């Protein structure tokens, strides 16, 4: 585990000692690797920057440059945390707590998302030690990648107004059913802006010279549309692909460079990496020993290493 | 209301001096290259 | 299982670990007889791909492969060969006074040409010469080699930490990043910083010093650089050299084996990591 | 340097816009800011925002405020482009010093086959902060800004001195130069300080020179009868070894640079007109052929100079319309009954302002008489209780009273109108002319546009001299009786009190309803219907508001 401890610094509200008991299996973001550390850098008051608190995109950027840690065992003197970034060498598969409305799967990669849900705030309050605690919500990673694209684009609509007030909310989610509504309260600009620029600048490099030949086959896409099932379902209705349909540009130097093969490389370099440069890295994977295929809300799932 | 305009036109005409004086900075200049290397040809 | 051994049989045409120290940060030479082909491929055609066809071919002139393949590249062999390249001269060049008096610049001069030729046709020296380890034993013969230089996690610097103490081999190397100092553990990485057609295909080898995650290292790779002035692209690759789980045991010395500045680093979790090169 | 360069990236936009345009580099120096009213210390405290808008001379509207760039560097601003500074090698080019200021290039309104319109003004605005007190406005016509040609002849002496100073730096320093720098020096020898001010004052410029080849080919012909890699590529390694990088800021310090001196028609000042070679801006040798035409600056002049017509409203009727048959955009300044901008005058934008200064004072002055027709009954409007001997202070205020209301209006006359637009009444009308749109500098709070109970005050000194004691319009929410209340929120003395709270203060508030207050100490105040006296014609006022409003996002 390469054991790391966090002590109980000063006093105890006597029911709130039991509040630390039911947080077993949650995640602490501690911005270090320590053998002992105070509880002051733990809470959300440390997540608050100079003067201002981060938004749910800034908390992504706040959870960027800190280190997650697993609650292992809860003492009245200390709390032993295992440093996820290094000390994931656990054949004992140190256990986590699922605090999420989604019943997951077996075999999901699990990445951490700030509490942004309408009813799972994960707000526990300490008044003897005046601190506020937001636990991250562990979620499956495609469902995690369906969230971060919404919240930045919702903040993309925070730059430009123009349109009438009835906008698509980006606030109805879909997992097999299960209509989810999240919170849209505040959108800090710099958390939107720096997230928007890497969405711009990576999509710059992901276009290359041999990429341009693919753009010719855009009318070839709709030729498969009215003659099969798979393509017509692949072609989205709310897509620009159905909108843009309504050429080599020769410039041929040398022609032994494999121009089409080189196109799919650098496109995958930056447009292939769009979930992980915006959000947190997944290192938690669902692995139950008993053959249980799903893990209930509130359960203690065994946790294995990087996916 | 006139005194601002009658000053601002006067400041323009004061600036239009050196707008024209620097434009008239070629009248002792445009003559040397059109006379001097032509006379030693006559020589 | 927190103790491992690895072994590769190569020549002493490369590193000559008998001429090295007990602690050296060895590279392999994976794909050793490679790169006439990838000289031709992966590059735009304004690079004149007939250069690396001869360039590595002059390297093994200084060094027929036989049954002992060319490998086990030293840590010294890149620092001194790029000593004339990157922004340190007469101090990085002391690594050349370390090599040519103990190892040979004949093999450097063919390879410093490769360091202008590999980077020329976009055949970048990351993902070739992959990490091998810290030179545990040197059971080599006279002109041949048989080295055990274990990979495989923290055990290289425990089984040379319960006893080589991991030099940095140049004080210019071990880049003192994070002068904003605090307590914790050190996270070591292997970055090749480039300059493409500005300094005519620059080569660089140095180790960074950070208490930073891989997600807090890429923006740290965009900041602190002055070699952005390029446009081709895909500069500044890096992999994980692993964790030094102590910032207290770093040192500052100039005594080795020619007086070469050197940094003692005791106790390292050698997480072998993975490379990344896109921008 | 780069503020001239990054604005060209905004010139790399537009694509196919409403009107094809240009871009002129304009370097204002120190005293052209100082005589304008710009504090040089506050901009010295490099990328800085400039809000710009462009204005026609004859009629019409204006541009909205465009966010631009700046580089205010105290140096030899001509000499810094010419002799730049490497961090390791600042003595790469020793020079002669000069004055300095802001580096701002400015765009140009043109036509299809562009004939630029002189007398038409682009307006600068430097914003030190939010407030109108942290603002100045600058005037520039295209007669002021556009020379016919540049002076890249001064660039000829500069470039070979560069090669000699690479021949000068390595020979002085010696072996301390690295391996790429010890080469490129002697490759410039096989091919005194640099005073940048001599490139302005040596009488030489541009020429087509095709007439100057035939005038020399028929001049060297007689002599003949009687008788019967470059250096610039070594300049790159000159920079790439001494700097260690490319620096596209310094890349156009090697190419063709023209440095032209011009002058300012407002305050007798000088400034600089700059064009590089590789600039897509005006005077660049990489630009779009349709640029500028100096035709309006020759038509209306010579048709009035050969006819000796001193003012072209005294132009002859055939001499009017024949120019109208040539250039058709002049129907505005010649055939409009009452244009809201004055046709053919230098201070036509200034006389546009001074009317508004006049027309409000009569709207003030005939409204002050309105509520004060006869002997008034004002009794009071605020709640301030007295001590017993404090009433004898108001015994003076009986006697003191009528001299003030002259001297308030005297001081309202006594201000400059440029200094009047920073006060509360000049913006409360703009909060009402936007209600007949967010006015400039955003001094208006978020809750001024809610009620009519949100007033906005100015403060004048009662005793001594009758002088203004504010920078800020102090907006005090006012509730028979009604007690006062402030709003929400670099240090000015009088800004701490309620209106009319104490002696030696005259308080003067206004509304979006434009029913104002004159608050005296002791509750003794009264409303004024200035809305019954504001006579601002909307087509006159619509050129007023657009130059003074800001489109809020």
């Amino acid at each position: 585990c390469f054991e790391a401890d966090i002590a109980i610094p000063s006093g105890i509200s006597r029911p709130d000692a039991a509040a630390l008991q039911r947080c077993e299996g949650r995640v602490v973001f501690l911005p270090t690797i320590r053998r002992q550390l105070a509880l002051a850098d733990v809470a959300h008051e440390s997540f608050v920057s100079g003067g201002v608190s981060p938004d749910t995109l800034g908390l992504l950027l706040a959870y960027r440059r800190r280190f997650p840690a697993v609650i292992t065992r809860v003492l009245p003197t200390r709390i032993v945390a295992c440093p996820v970034d290094l000390g994931l060498t656990h054949a004992g598969t140190v256990n986590l707590r699922n605090t999420s409305p989604v019943d997951l799967c077996n075999g999901d990669p699990v990445s951490l998302v700030p509490p942004v849900f309408e009813g799972q705030a994960t707000d526990v309050r300490l008044e003897s030690l005046d601190l506020t605690l937001r636990f991250p919500v562990p979620l499956p990673t495609p469902l995690a990648r369906e969230i971060v694209a919404r919240l930045v684009a919702r903040g993309i609509r925070d730059l430009n107004p123009r349109t009438p007030g009835e906008l698509p909310d980006l606030n109805v989610l879909y997992y097999n059913g299960a209509r989810l509504s999240l919170v849209a309260d505040v959108q800090q600009l710099a958390s939107v802006n720096t997230e928007l620029r890497s969405l711009v600048l990576n999509m710059v490099y992901s276009i290359t010279e041999g990429t341009t030949l693919i753009l010719t086959l855009i009318p070839r896409l709709l030729a498969l549309s009215a003659q099969d099932g798979y393509v017509n379902a692949l072609l989205q209705m709310q897509s620009v692909t159905r909108e843009a349909a309504q050429a080599p540009m020769l410039m041929q130097d040398g022609e032994r460079r494999l121009p089409l093969y080189e196109a799919l490389v650098a496109w995958l370099a930056h447009a292939g990496q769009l979930g992980d440069i915006l959000a947190l890295a997944p290192a938690v994977r669902v692995c139950t020993f008993d053959g249980a295929a799903v893990v209930q809300s509130g359960d203690m799932a065994p946790v294995i290493r990087y996916p | 209301e006139r005194a601002a305009v009658l000053q601002a036109q006067r400041t323009a005409a004061a600036a239009a001096l050196e707008n024209a004086a620097l434009q008239a900075a070629e009248l002792p200049v445009d003559i040397e290259r059109r006379i001097r290397p032509i006379e030693q040809q006559v020589h | 299982p927190r103790y491992h051994l690895t072994r590769q049989v190569t020549l002493t045409d490369l590193c000559q670990p008998n001429a090295e120290r007990a602690g050296a940060l060895l590279l392999a030479l994976r794909h050793p007889t490679d790169l006439p082909h990838l000289a031709r491929h992966r590059a735009p055609p304004g690079r004149q791909t007939e250069r690396l066809a001869e360039a590595w071919g002059q390297l093994l002139e200084a060094s027929e492969s036989g049954c002992a393949r060319a490998g086990l590249v030293s840590f010294n062999f890149l620092v001194a060969a790029c000593a004339a390249a990157y922004d340190a001269r007469d101090a990085a060049e002391a690594v050349r006074a370390h090599i040519t008096t103990n190892y040979a610049g004949a093999r450097l001069d063919r390879f410093s040409e490769c360091l202008r030729a590999m980077v020329h046709t976009h055949v970048f020296p990351h993902e070739v010469m992959r990490f091998f380890g810290g030179l545990v034993s040197w059971v080599t013969q006279d002109e041949l080699a048989s080295v055990t230089a274990v990979c495989s996690g923290p055990q290289e610097a425990t089984h040379t930490g319960h006893p080589v103490t991991i030099p940095a081999c140049a004080f210019v190397d071990l880049d003192a990043e994070l002068c904003l100092g605090g307590p914790g553990a050190a996270f070591l990485y292997l970055v090749f910083t480039y300059r493409q057609c500005r300094d005519q295909e620059l080569c660089c080898v140095y180790v960074v010093k950070s208490q930073l995650p891989p997600r807090g290292l890429e923006a740290a790779l965009e900041r602190l650089f002055g070699r952005l002035r390029i446009t081709t692209c895909t500069y500044a690759a890096f992999a994980e050299l692993g964790v030094m789980p102590d910032d207290s045991p770093r040192c500052l010395h100039r005594t080795e084996r020619v007086g070469v500045p050197v940094v003692i680093l005791e106790g390292v979790v050698w997480r072998p990591g993975g490379w990344r090169a896109c921008a | 340097m780069n503020a001239h360069f990054a604005n060209e990236v905004q010139y790399d936009l537009t694509r196919d816009p409403s009107s094809p345009a240009s871009l002129i580099h304009v370097i204002i120096s120190s005293e052209c800011l100082a005589a304008a009213g710009v504090p040089l210390s506050a901009l010295v405290r490099a990328n800085f925002r400039v809000e710009t808008q462009t204005r026609a001379h004859a009629t019409g509207d204006c541009t909205p405020w465009r966010s631009a760039f700046a580089a205010y560097v105290p140096a030899d601003a001509v000499g810094a482009i010419l002799a730049p500074v490497i961090p390791a090698h600042p003595d790469l080019l020793p020079r002669v010093p000069s004055a300095g200021g802001l580096f701002v290039s400015l765009p140009v309104a043109c036509d299809a086959q562009g004939v630029y319109d002189p007398y038409t003004v682009a307006a600068l605005r430097l914003a030190w902060g939010p407030w109108a007190t942290c603002a100045r406005v600058l005037l520039f016509s295209y007669d002021e800004l556009v020379p016919p040609n540049t002076r890249y002849a001064a660039d000829g002496a500069r470039l070979m001195r560069l090669c000699r100073h690479f021949c000068r730096y390595v020979a002085r320093l010696g072996a301390a130069a690295p391996a790429a720098a010890t080469e490129a020096a002697a490759h410039l020898s096989l091919g005194p300080p640099i005073s940048p001010e001599e490139q302005l004052t040596a009488p030489g410029g541009d020429t087509a020179t095709a007439e100057d080849v035939s005038i020399t080919q028929e001049n060297e012909e007689i002599l003949a009868l009687v008788q019967r890699r470059s250096l610039v590529e070594w300049l790159d390694r000159g920079w790439e070894a001494l700097a260690g990088g490319d620096r596209p800021d310094w890349l156009w310090s090697r190419r063709s640079i023209s440095v032209v001196l011009r002058h300012h028609y407002g305050t007798k000042q000088r400034f600089v007109v700059v064009s590089y070679e590789n600039s897509v801006a005006w005077g660049g040798r990489r630009a779009r052929p349709p640029r500028l035409s100096s035709e309006l600056a020759t038509a209306l002049t010579e048709a009035c100079a050969a006819e000796r017509v001193v003012r072209p409203h005294q132009l002859s009727p055939a001499a009017q319309t024949a120019l109208l048959r040539r250039f058709p955009a002049l129907e505005g300044p010649l055939r409009h009954p009452r244009p809201v901008l004055q046709p053919f005058d230098i201070a036509a934008e200034v006389a546009f302002v001074a009317r508004i200064q006049i027309a409000c004072l009569r709207a003030l002055g005939h409204s002050i008489r309105a509520a004060l027709q006869g002997g008034p009954r004002i009794f009071q409007r605020l709640r301030y209780d007295f001590g017993p001997h404090q009433s004898e202070w108001l015994g003076e205020v009986t006697r003191r009273f009528p001299v003030l209301l002259e001297n308030l209006m005297r001081a309202l006359e006594g201000t400059a109108p440029d200094a009047f637009f920073h006060t509360a009444y000049a913006l409360a009308v703009l909060a009402h002319l936007g209600g007949q749109l967010v006015p400039l500098s955003d001094d208006i709070p978020a809750r001024f546009a809610d009620s009519d109970a949100h007033y906005a005050f100015d403060y004048y000194s009662t005793s001594g001299d009758t002088l203004r004691l504010t920078n800020r319009p102090i907006a005090v929410v006012i509730d028979e009786q009604s007690k006062c209340r402030f709003m929400e929120g670099p240090h000015r003395v009088c800004e701490q009190y309620l209106p009319g709270e104490s002696y030696a203060y005259l308080c003067l508030g206004f509304n979006r309803r434009l029913c104002g207050l004159v608050v005296f100490p002791g509750g003794f105040a009264f409303t004024i219907n200035t809305a019954a006296y504001l006579s601002l014609a909307d087509p006159v006022a619509r050129a007023v508001g657009l130059r003074f409003c800001r489109g809020a996002a």
